[PDB]
RNA sequence: UAUAGGGGCGAAAGACUAAUCGAACCAUCUAGUAGCUGGUUCCCUCCGAAGUUUCCCUCAGGAUAGCUGGCGCUCUCGCCCACGCAGUUUUAUCCGGUAAAGCGAAUGAUUAGAGGUCUUGGGGCCGAAACGAUCUCAACCUAUUCUCAAACUUUAAAUGGGUAAGAAGCCCGGCUCGCUGGCGUGGAGCCGGGGUGGAAUGCGAGUGCCUAGUGGGCCACUUUUGGUAAGCAGAACUGGC
RNA sequence: AAAUGGAUGGCGCUGGAGCGUCGGGCCCAUACCCGGCCGUCGCCGGCCUACGCCGCGACGAGUAGGAGGGCCGCUGCGGU
RNA sequence: CUGUUUAAUUAAAACAAAGCAUCGCGAAGGCCCGCGGCGGGUGUUGACGCGAUGUGAUUUCUGCCCAGUGCUCUGAAUGUCAAAGUGAAGAAAUUCAAUGAAGCGCGGGUAAACGGCGGGAGUAACUAUGACUCUCUUAAGGUAGCCAAAUGCCUCGUCAU
RNA sequence: GGGGAGUUUGACUGGGGCGGUACACCUGUCAAACGGUAACGCAGGUGUCCUAAGGCGAGCUCAGGGAGGACAGAAACCUCCCGUGGAGCAGAAGGGCAAAAGCUCGCUUGAUCUUGAUUUUCAGUACGAAUACAGACCGUGAAAGCGGGGCCUCACGAUCCUUCUGACCUUUUGGGUUUUAAGCAGGAGGUGUCAGAAAAGUUACCACAGGGAUAACUGGCUUGUGGCGGCCAAGCGUUCAUAGCGACGUCGCUUUUUGAUCCUUCGAUGUCGGCUCUUCCUAUCAUUGUGAAGCAGAAUUCGCCAAGCGUUGGAUUGUUC
RNA sequence: GUUUCCGUAGUGUAGUGGUUAUCACGUUCGCCUAACACGCGAAAGGUCCCCGGUUCGAAACCGGGCGGAAACACCA
RNA sequence: UUCGUUAAAGA
RNA sequence: GCGGACUUAGCUCAGUUGGGAGAGCGCCAGACUGAAGAUCUGGAGGUCCUGUGUUCGAUCCACAGAGUUCGCACCA
RNA sequence: GUCUACGGCCAUACCACCCUGAACGCGCCCGAUCUCGUCUGAUCUCGGAAGCUAAGCAGGGUCGGGCCUGGUUAGUACUUGGAUGGGAGACCGCCUGGGAAUACCGGGUGCUGUAGGCU
């Protein structure tokens, strides 16, 4: 009662089938995996960009505007 | 002892003696120059020898029959040393046996499939050369004629092709005797030197 | 294998490299009334013969040999568990070796 | 049944190949793998501290994280099912850059030039890079000497 | 008349016990279970496989993934220029170690001749003996030479694999950082602005749910494993049944 | 040299109906091109059963299996 | 030996048989039946009896081994040994310790109980075969008999008829 | 305590068992220069060892060869030179390593605790192994840095139960105290059939559901083996190779033996030998017609056309023989 | 054919839990007897089958051959 | 307490 | 895993009211000895299986580990 | 035209032998009292500077050995795809494309960054 044991045979037709796939759409990467020293930078610039970027950014939107 | 009518053509790896096989028998031949050994170069002028045309497997005791018959031949046609008979070949490729019936079905079967080493043949490529004789310049036909009866003994279709060059070197025998006087080849033993001229000038000086 | 009398190693109540004293760990008798032996206690009376099953096959030789480790500093009593792979024979805490010592037998 | 472990076929691919066995150049080191680098895997036999795997040898791929002495990289990896890009933590010494990114860029840079010229000047430019096209209408010489003929020679052993 | 079913009885054959006995007959549980044979009922249209990965006391079976069908949703075209994709080619950039070739190149084998004279062993000579001297042989060295190696290799193809060929890209200006630190140093993030004509060919694409069947394969060109060989057993690509 | 009598398919064929090189014609498959008809799909038309009516184009094979339609059929129930 | 047996494929060399043996039991017992009772069979019976086996008339023999597996006897002199009982710790559950019935181990007997019965070397005035001898060896090493048997692979063993 | 009752007798397998583990994990080849890729393919291994053979720092260079040196020789000890890995790195191999990953010396346990991510097997599940990090306490070093086991590739284990460790943790059910019990997090006690059932044998008294997925007949492919021929000729043949023979080698035919496969047959193709009976083939024993001999005759041997006709009676064995 | 075991002075054997050449017979010398047997005092005889690996060190542990010895080869 | 055997004649 | 026993001079054993060591079989030297057997006397060979604590002092005290045997139910 | 210190490329830059070296520099050299570690100031450290380019070192050379590069080998061995091509097989030829290596011969043998000093 032998069997056949293995092959692949009949298996890049079955995987061309379906057309394999690029994941082909990552706009924006993830960001898991990354060092945690530098995220204890990113998170906290993050939030400081958050509260402190209102008056000079203003003003130099202002500047830009009246040389531009 | 099976026929070669079963061992035949390359189909299998080669599988040399090694440290891997470890069970092969002793071969058939063991040497391989029977004419005069000490020959110099200038004493046998020319040299013929036996081209193949199929990519086949010669046995060792084929090759002992055919060595055993060329040199009978040659003692009967030009005497004891009166020619030079090289086998070029040698059998590296051990054959595989698998015996059965040590008569029932009650033995074993197919299960152990790998086979002990029987034999040792030898790969032959299309035109390498079996056996090369060199000998006088008179004695032409006779090197023929021996190796005509090796042909009749050897399995399969080769050919005969007496040789441009001067015996068993790699130079032309046209340019031999023009060029062995004057700068380059020096004789060294049934071989031929040839110096370059990359050398120190040490060697140029203990030459001329 | 060979492993020393005292160690080095990090005890988590204080939270510093404290020596400790290296013993072999034992695996201690089994106390009754607990729940798996007061459930086996009550499966098994009655005429129901080995309802569990025990275990025949043993392959291994070995066990991995474990040492409990105490902190030597007062009023800590820290103990804990080091694993070490799998040795047949165990030196308990002596006999260290030299290099350039003959061989005498 | 080929006792699929790591590097059971790397008798060659993970060795120095000739008159490169020694101490690792620090050039290797050296270079600047920043994050969004395309970069090469190729490993070494000297540093077994991180090599990837088998699988990964001589592929391309993406840095995203880079540490003290290693760097993160993204691959593009075929299995029987699909391709998927999988992360990857290789050691300094078995990456070095590619040259096909900083080729792209300098033709980036080449054809922002030529754009500049072009709304400087106002002449049409045909930057794409065309392929090899058909041979023009070109013309021979044969002075002097005749065409020389060629017949094939004997057969001789 | 007595012995009645795991019971009887047996001068012992496991024979007999109502044509049934190596455990009788009738009824019930009971329509016992079966991964195992056989069968499974009208038409038309559309799409349409697999005998493969992994796991299981698994090998006639099942689970999972793959192949497949159905149900949709999100968008895109119809009016000098779009988004995106490819069993494909081109331009650049890496990867390998097979075919070949070589071993007067390492490792392992292997043939024959020559030259040199250190060493020991065996013969012959000058003759008390004496590396005092001589010839040959053995081993050693140097330059050669013959034939190879799936588990050898300096070199090294063809075929093939990965990547890039832009608006998600390039440049400029400025904030934040508890990361880093000679430095407003480096690096990440955030904000504002500028110009899209960025290799060929073909095609309108992305995505979610549910699920049957499948899990016994075979043949052929080419590359190959064992065997003497097979319409033999087992692999790789492609095609077919 | 092999066992029933038998196989270039047989009949036969030698200035070929054998062999090798070729020229021009000739025959056909559900293959190709044009055209008539059915069905599916896609795009679309009209304020003529809208679940109907047309218009254009490309395609139809298939076991296991999955869907859509049936003004195919049988029995009975309520409206009609 | 006469007898019996596979009715419906065997009639026997099979079973049974008298003879030879062995073991248990003196009735509050041996061997058995029964779900039950001091209920039954042997038992209206008592070692010339009942129950359980081996072999199978007569004659002649019953070799040697208790190492092994069984069966039996003995002793709290002696290791282990469960429920119950005793003592202690605690508030108690619980724990500990000693005391230790059968059996097993310790010792003996039993093989007409199951069973078992050895392989090398040197040796005789023609040579072989070999009385004899050294060593290893188990518990004992196949004794009296018989034989290519209904038992012998080699085998159609060798000689004779 | 088989007197009686219930249950089991692993799997792979060129049929099953016996043999073996190809059943779990590593090295090289098969493997066709990405990777993957089979067999009861090949050559091998493993269920361990190490408180140092881990970590750091410093110093030195190995195996071998030549030349010397009292006993000293083939090898005892010292020195000089050559010495690219020809040594060593615990062990099977592959890769890798020279002021080194080798040898020696000095300190030390980072072989410590904890949360995520990734690689390997892969279904992108687990285990084992590994990688780069992060946070504490640390070891070495002058610092640089290195180290959370072995230079790398393997050396090991689920649920449930038991045991140990930790919080001055939670619940012990109407409310408190104490003992006990349960839980939480991580170490151990294993499933070698290694992703894990707790398991002896026979049935010739056998039965059932099935299989030609799977043997014992024939038939089919092959011809190792058996048989029958040919080729060149070293020799036998008193001399002389081929009258008749023919070694050493080599090329074919046959299914009259045996072997190999499982292609048909498992809801049956009745399995040996003998008796009787018919047909066919030639690789011819004899007869008819011939050629050649070491053919004087007779008697033999080798061949050709040739299957028309014959090719026994018996003792033995069931016989084929 | 498969799986195990053995090989040591002339003979039968012991022996490593790594670092002997072990016991008896056989040969030879001496004493004892008038002389042989026997006894006593002694000596010689080893490639631990052959070739390699591990270790400082092997016959010893392991690998490959050589020559022998046990068990199986069953269902048709 | 143990301690075997020495051919044939030839006075 | 319990409870209990043997762990000792070349070998077999004895030896707690804990005060350093014996008996036999082995080796050597002596006593009578036609040769042996047998007997008698004197020596060598014991750090008592090892490690940790009590005592002034463990062979016998207490614990743990390492080989052998004995009965027990053996829930990963 | 060079050297020193740190280097990048890792033999075009190693190995053997022979010549040259004026100025700094590099070194050989001269001694152990403190820092130092050894059997020995041989190696490593401490304050030098009486001589020297003998050696390292830096240049040049060897019809030098090796290394790199270029012809030859060679459109040869191989190889993607194709045929109702040949041959009993073994293999071979062709269409379409890609295309290797040893012997043989010829040429070279260091290029540079930073910082500092001598002509
Ligand atoms: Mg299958
Ligand atoms: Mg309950
Ligand atoms: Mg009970
Ligand atoms: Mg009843
Ligand atoms: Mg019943
Ligand atoms: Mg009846
Ligand atoms: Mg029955
Ligand atoms: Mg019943
Ligand atoms: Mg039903
Ligand atoms: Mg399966
Ligand atoms: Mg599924
Ligand atoms: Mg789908
Ligand atoms: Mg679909
Ligand atoms: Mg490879
Ligand atoms: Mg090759
Ligand atoms: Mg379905
Ligand atoms: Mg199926
Ligand atoms: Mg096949
Ligand atoms: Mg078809
Ligand atoms: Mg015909
Ligand atoms: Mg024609
Ligand atoms: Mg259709
Ligand atoms: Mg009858
Ligand atoms: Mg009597
Ligand atoms: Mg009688
Ligand atoms: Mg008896
Ligand atoms: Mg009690
Ligand atoms: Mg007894
Ligand atoms: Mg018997
Ligand atoms: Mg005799
Ligand atoms: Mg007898
Ligand atoms: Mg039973
Ligand atoms: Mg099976
Ligand atoms: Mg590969
Ligand atoms: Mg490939
Ligand atoms: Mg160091
Ligand atoms: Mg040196
Ligand atoms: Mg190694
Ligand atoms: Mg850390
Ligand atoms: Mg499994
Ligand atoms: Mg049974
Ligand atoms: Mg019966
Ligand atoms: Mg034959
Ligand atoms: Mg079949
Ligand atoms: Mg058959
Ligand atoms: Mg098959
Ligand atoms: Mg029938
Ligand atoms: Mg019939
Ligand atoms: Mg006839
Ligand atoms: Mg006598
Ligand atoms: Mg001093
Ligand atoms: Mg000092
Ligand atoms: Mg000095
Ligand atoms: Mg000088
Ligand atoms: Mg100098
Ligand atoms: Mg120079
Ligand atoms: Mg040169
Ligand atoms: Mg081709
Ligand atoms: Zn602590």
């Amino acid at each position: 009662a032998k069997s056949k044991n293995h092959t692949t045979h009949n298996q890049s037709r079955k995987w061309h089938r379906n057309g394999i796939k690029k994941p082909r759409s990552q706009r924006y990467e993830s960001l898991k995996g990354v060092d945690p020293k530098f995220l204890r930078n990113m998170r906290f610039a993050k939030k400081h960009n958050k509260k402190g970027l209102k008056k000079m950014q203003a003003n130099n939107a202002k500047a830009m505007s009246a040389r531009a | 002892r099976r026929p070669a009518r079963c061992y035949r053509y390359c189909k299998n790896k080669p599988y040399p003696k090694s440290r891997f096989c470890r069970g092969v028998p002793d071969a058939k031949i063991r040497i391989f120059d029977l004419g005069r050994k000490k020959a110099k170069v200038d004493e046998f002028p020319l040299c013929g020898h036996m081209v193949s045309d199929e990519y086949e497997q010669l046995s060792s005791e084929a090759l002992e029959a055919a060595r055993i018959c060329a040199n009978k031949y040659m003692v009967k046609s030009c005497g004891k040393d009166g020619f030079h008979i090289r086998v070029r070949l040698h059998p590296f490729h051990v054959i595989r046996i698998n015996k059965m019936l040590s008569a029932d079905r009650l033995q074993t079967g197919m299960r152990g499939a790998f086979g002990k080493p029987q034999g040792t043949v030898a790969r032959v490529h299309i035109g390498q050369v079996i056996m090369s004789i060199r000998t006088k310049l008179q004695n032409k036909e006779h090197v023929i004629e021996a190796l005509r009866r090796a042909k009749f003994k050897f399995p399969g279709r080769q050919k005969i092709h007496i040789s441009k060059k001067w015996g068993f070197t790699k130079f032309n025998a046209d340019e031999f005797e023009d060029m062995v006087a004057e700068k380059r080849l020096i004789p060294d033993g049934c071989g031929v030197k040839y110096i370059p001229n990359r050398g120190p000038l040490d060697k140029w000086r203990a030459l001329h | 294998v060979n492993v020393p009398k005292t160690r080095r190693t990090f005890c988590k109540k204080c939270g510093k490299h404290q020596p400790h004293k290296v013993t072999q760990y034992k695996k201690g008798k089994d106390s009754l009334y607990a729940q798996g032996k007061r459930r086996y206690d009550r499966k098994q009376s009655g005429y129901g013969g080995q309802t569990k099953p025990i275990f025949r096959k043993k392959a291994k030789t070995t066990k991995k040999i474990v040492l409990r480790l105490e902190c030597v500093e007062p009023n800590c009593r820290s103990k804990r568990m080091l694993a070490i792979k799998r040795c047949k024979h165990f030196e308990l805490g002596g006999d260290k070796k030299r290099k350039g010592q003959v061989i005498q037998f | 049944t080929n006792t699929k472990g790591k590097r059971r076929g790397t008798r060659y691919m993970f060795s120095r190949p000739f008159r490169k066995h020694g101490v690792v150049p620090l050039a290797t080191y050296m270079r600047i793998y920043k994050k969004g680098d395309i970069v090469d895997i190729k490993g070494m036999g000297t540093v077994q501290k991180g090599m990837p795997h088998k699988c990964y040898h001589g592929k391309t791929g993406r840095v995203y994280n880079v540490t003290q002495h290693a760097v993160g990289i993204v691959v593009n990896k075929q299995v029987k099912g699909k391709i998927l890009a999988k992360r990857i933590n290789v050691r300094i010494e078995h990456i070095k850059h590619s040259k096909s990114r900083d080729s792209f860029l300098k033709r980036v840079k080449e054809n922002d030039q030529k754009k500049k010229e072009a709304k400087e000047k106002g002449t049409w430019v045909q930057l794409k890079r065309q392929p090899a096209p058909p041979r023009e209408a070109h013309f021979v010489r044969t002075n002097g000497k005749e065409p020389e003929l060629l017949e094939p020679i004997p057969y001789e052993f």
